[PDB]
């Protein structure tokens, strides 16, 4: 039974630093590629950033490219997304996804709801 | 909305937690016996002779 | 002289190695779960050409030692020159083979192989027969080949000047393919386009340059001719059954699947 | 001497089938 | 609002199902089987090799006679084949060449097809003008159908990738029943010796005990890592094999309602396509996607013998109703049988 | 046996028959799986148009220089394409349509033709990628709507490539803008992928009525690639 469960998140002012963890529960971490995405309000899902098995492979999305950074810690089974720079933009639920396959570099997780491998989400918003 | 389809996955819950566990030693040995009951009728951990074999 | 020993030596020791290896890839071909297709087939039947060449050689070369049967001897010649013609045809065979396969948008239908079958093994013994019939009922004590006869030099050259320009087609089709994509990869076309000719240059080795030859560097030059074919054979497995990358991959496969231990 | 059977270019294959 | 303690309480609920399953588990599996007989080596050779399909095989079934068995690959074909003499005994081209499943009926007058145009078609073979000629078309499930299997001549089941699982009638084409409950694609469905109440694994490491009278979900098992691609009923009805592409097998216990056996190594890192059991239910054998399919003995979790030449991936593995052979059909159009 | 068994064989023989008659229609026969967005404009590319159940169907054939093509337009599974995909390896090549006038949803077409390019399946097979909507996309950027620094960034220090060929008469911001998109998609496809599948992008239009041809081309390409890698020489 996978368990992605996550937190921080919560109302700050815009240009903050927010650092979302994502603790797994119920597979091996080291294994899969996991990912974070976002869901704006209006709008749907849409991938963020993603993290390889060793952690080498690291790729952004251009829209916070250099704005946000992602690491993953092997021996806690964490996932910690650190947010500098926030944006109104920016208002959104932060999911906290996996891969379906193990030892992979491709999978489908930015699809809609009833996706199995993703978490309940934080709501993150700023300040006006 | 969401809590109409929360209804039905926590009552399937209801359900799923008012069963009868039966113990794992009684729900491996049963099994044991069934596996060893049938090896004699099973050809193919019991390499059948030739002559009444069907593909050879 | 004993450089004419060592030459002698030299293209019998050559043609037994290639009997050797094209035998061995005609195993490799036959052997294997991914077993053969049409071009595996032409290859299979080229390198069958390839030993029936080498087989004669050593057949007449071995006559001539010892009795130097004269029915032994002619039985090998008429086989022989039956052989060579069978070899280019099926050189011939191979290379239209290739150049019908590019020139479609769609994969084969089907194979044709009766085709194939029928020009490669069907020709020489329409273009040798018939006049290996002339020969006898004229000269019949002839053991005259040596290692006119133009005559059965049409074959050869028609053969040798189609396989040269479908070779010219395909290096053209090469050099298209290499500059339209993968451009951004400077300085490797050349390691890659250079690797193709040294792959196919036996679909349209030229031997009539060789043979329209005459002095002492005269006979020094022809130390190749003995040379090219004779290792020909060899060179030949090598290049399409040896080095071929999918091949080697099975054979590992197979390897590895056989050294399975299992406690 | 002319030459006797080497002006005979060799018979075609008319390979129609 | 209101709705956010529901999610607490299923989650009381959940814990309270798992303190349950970890207080029921005095023991396990390997435990009692310390002392127990290991099967050996077991070598199979194959003995007939079916060939004719154009393209990759993606399931086949097996009579109840053990002699005729259907194949169905991506050319559009589903190849009826005499199995003991290698003859081919029909050849029945379908409307859509996207097949992902097919089913023999128990009576053998019948066969079934689907794939991704969402229709499961049935076909009749003892017509009297001989030919085979299409009889039923079921529709209504949105998503592709993976698996379907006769319960007798007049019903059917199957399963889509809508996460849905249909019981229909045959006679009138219409859904008898409907199940679900499952969170993604449902990959296979076994049926019970008794025909009683099926299992349906899906795409979310979900094994669902279903009933088909009742129309309702009696159990649900999780534990996988990964989507489940094929299960099977162990023989006596009790038990099933899950297979998922996290590269491992578990054996599920529907009384114990949890866990007994996991089926897994460090060599293997591809997924199961399919898995069956013997007949006496003491040799499972498993299909990956590295070319072979391994057989596990599934009742000390280690490999006792693996197959070979299949030169892509095994997508089907059928056992005889005797178990006098085993049908593997992989993605290299070839179908091999193994005694 | 002579009676019964004799029978069964030819019967077996006349179905291998038609089983080898039938064989070089579906070989001769290329595959293609056509997959976009709901706004990027697959609909109407399949009004190609050279040759039901409410559900499911998804069948388009053509024909052009007497080769046959049957296009295949998915349109009633689920959003979740993980598994049935895999039916899709086999296949000739993969037609992908995007919408290059939607810059906020570009984004996520990025990230599908990524995916599907690095996929394990399909890690075989070409794409033909169809830059749809070039005459929206024109007055998208031609007038003041919206700048693509927005969303792309890198657009500020963006120069347009020396090879690329522009229309006659024709502004050059909207060639710097297509080429552009064209090469983050470009850049995708050759980050991984050496020389197994390459990917053929192309301008096109909804009144495009070459857009066959453009598939042809692509097709014969691949195909004498193909021939090429099994003979190792390219």
């Amino acid at each position: 039974q996978v368990q992605l469960q996550e937190s921080g998140g919560g109302l700050v002012q815009p240009g903050g630093s927010l650092r979302l963890s994502c603790a797994a529960s119920g597979f091996t971490f080291s294994n899969y590629k996991m990912n974070w995405v976002r869901q704006a309000p209006g709008k749907g899902l849409e991938w963020v950033s993603d993290i390889s098995q060793s952690g080498a492979s690291i790729s952004y999305t251009g829209s916070v490219k250099g704005r946000f950074t992602i690491s993953r810690d092997n021996a806690k089974n964490t996932l910690y997304l650190q947010m500098n720079s926030l944006k109104p933009e920016d208002t959104a639920v932060y999911y906290c996804a996996r891969c379906p396959a193990p030892f992979t570099r491709d999978c489908f997780d930015v699809t809609s709801t009833t996706y199995a491998y993703r978490g309940q989400g934080t709501q993150v918003t700023v300040s006006s | 909305a969401s809590i109409a389809q929360a209804r039905k996955l926590v009552e399937q819950l209801k359900m799923e937690a008012n069963i009868d566990r039966i113990k794992v030693s009684k729900a491996a040995a049963d099994l044991m016996a069934y596996c060893e009951a049938h090896a004699k009728e099973d050809p193919l951990l019991t390499p059948v002779p030739a002559s009444e074999n069907p593909f050879r | 002289a004993k450089m004419y020993s060592s030459f002698q030596v030299m293209y019998t020791v050559g043609y037994s190695l290639s009997l050797g290896a094209l035998l061995l890839a005609l195993a490799i071909l036959g052997g294997l779960s991914k077993l053969h297709c049409t071009r595996n087939a032409i290859h299979a039947n080229l390198f069958a050409s390839f030993v029936l060449k080498a087989s004669s050689v050593l057949v007449i070369d071995g006559l001539l030692r010892t009795r130097y049967a004269v029915a032994g001897c002619r039985v090998a010649a008429v086989f022989m020159q039956y052989g060579i013609v069978a070899n280019y045809c099926w050189l011939l065979v191979e290379g239209l083979y290739l150049h019908n396969l590019l020139g479609l948008a769609t994969l084969p239908e089907r194979s044709f192989f009766s085709l194939y079958l029928g020009i490669g093994w069907g020709a020489p013994m329409l273009f040798v027969v018939p006049w290996a019939v002339v020969k006898c009922l004229f000269e019949n004590v002839q053991c005259w080949t040596s290692n006119f006869w133009w005559i059965l030099r049409f074959p050869v050259f028609l053969a040798i000047l189609i396989n040269f320009f479908i070779f010219v087609r395909i290096v053209q089709l090469l050099v298209a393919k290499l500059r339209a994509r993968q451009m951004h990869h400077t300085d490797y076309k050349f390691r890659l386009a250079k690797s193709t000719l040294t792959l196919i240059p036996l679909l349209g080795v030229h031997e009539v340059v060789f043979a329209f030859v005459q002095g002492t560097l005269r006979s020094a030059k022809l130390f190749f001719d003995l040379f090219l074919s004779s290792f020909q054979g060899l060179l030949v497995a090598v290049l399409y059954c040896f080095l071929n990358k999918e091949v080697q991959s099975e054979l590992r496969r197979r390897w590895h699947r056989w050294r399975l231990g299992k406690v | 001497p002319p030459p006797p059977f080497s002006n005979l270019v060799m018979d075609d294959l008319k390979n129609k089938k | 609002s209101e709705l956010d303690q529901l999610r607490q309480e299923a989650e009381q609920l959940k814990n309270q199902i798992r303190d349950a399953r970890k207080a029921c588990a005095d023991a396990t599996l390997s435990q009692i089987t310390n002392n127990i007989d290991p099967v050996g080596r077991i070598q199979m050779r194959t003995r007939r090799t079916l060939r004719g399909h154009l393209a990759k095989i993606y399931a086949m079934h097996w009579g109840t006679d053990s002699r005729l068995l259907v194949s169905a690959s991506q050319d559009g074909k589903l190849i009826i084949w005499d199995s003991y003499t290698t003859n081919k005994v029909h050849a029945i081209p379908l409307r859509s060449s996207w097949v992902m499943t097919c089913a023999y009926a128990p009576s053998g007058n019948y066969v079934a097809c689907g794939g991704l145009d969402n229709i499961c078609s049935i076909y009749n073979l003892k017509t009297r003008e001989g030919n085979v000629r299409v009889s039923r078309e079921l529709a209504g499930h949105t998503g592709y159908l993976s698996c379907c299997r006769f319960l007798d001549d007049n019903q059917i089941v199957t399963s889509s990738g809508d996460t849905t699982c249909a019981l229909w009638d045959i006679e009138t084409g219409q859904q008898t029943t409907t199940f679900t409950g499952h969170t993604g694609d449902v990959m296979s469905l076994s049926l019970a010796p008794d025909t009683r109440l099926f299992v349906s694994g899906a795409c979310d490491a979900s094994a669902k005990l279903w009933d088909v009278r009742e129309g309702m979900c009696r159990q649900t098992f999780t534990g996988h890592e990964s989507d489940i691609n094929a299960i099977c009923f162990f023989p006596n009805g009790n038990a099933f094999a899950t297979g998922s592409d996290d590269a491992t097998c578990r054996l599920f216990d529907l009384r114990a309602d949890q866990e007994l056996m996991t089926y897994s190594h460090d060599n293997i890192i591809c997924g199961i396509t399919s898995v069956s059991f013997s007949k006496s239910g003491r040799l499972l054998l498993a299909g990956y996607d590295d070319f072979n399919c391994n057989v596990w003995d599934a009742l000390k979790a280690d490999r006792a013998g693996v197959l070979a030449g299949h030169d892509n991936r095994v997508s089907c593995l059928g056992v005889t109703d005797d178990g006098m052979a085993v049908a593997t059909g992989s993605w290299d159009s070839f179908l091999k049988i193994w005694n | 046996l002579s009676a019964e068994d004799k029978a069964a064989v030819e019967r077996s023989k006349m179905i291998e028959k038609q089983l080898q008659k039938d064989k070089q229609v579906y070989r001769a026969t290329h595959r293609l799986l056509l997959l976009g967005a709901d706004n990027s404009g697959k609909s109407t590319i399949v009004k190609q148009m050279r040759i039901v159940k409410t559900s499911g169907i998804f069948e388009t054939k053509f024909q052009v220089d007497k080769v046959n093509f049957h296009m295949f337009d998915v349109g009633a599974q689920r959003d979740e394409r993980r598994k049935w995909i895999q039916c899709f390896n086999d296949v000739t090549a993969i037609i992908f349509v995007v919408a290059s006038s939607s810059y906020n949803r570009l984004q996520e077409a990025l990230n599908d033709f990524k995916s599907i390019w690095n996929n394990r399946w399909l890690r075989t097979i070409s794409v033909i990628l169809f830059l749809n909507k070039q005459d929206l996309l024109a007055e998208k950027v031609l007038a003041g709507k919206s700048k693509i620094e927005d969303y792309f960034p890198e657009f500020a220090r963006y120069t347009t490539p020396e090879d690329a060929t522009p229309e006659p008469g024709e502004d050059p911001r909207v060639t710097r803008a297509k080429y552009f998109i064209r090469d983050e998609f470009l850049r995708i496809s050759t980050a991984s992928g050496d020389g197994r599948h390459y990917c053929y992008p192309h301008f096109t239009c909804s009144v495009d009525t070459e857009n066959a041809r453009r598939v042809f081309n692509d097709c014969r390409d691949i195909i004498q690639r193909m021939h090429l890698r099994q003979y190792e020489l390219l």
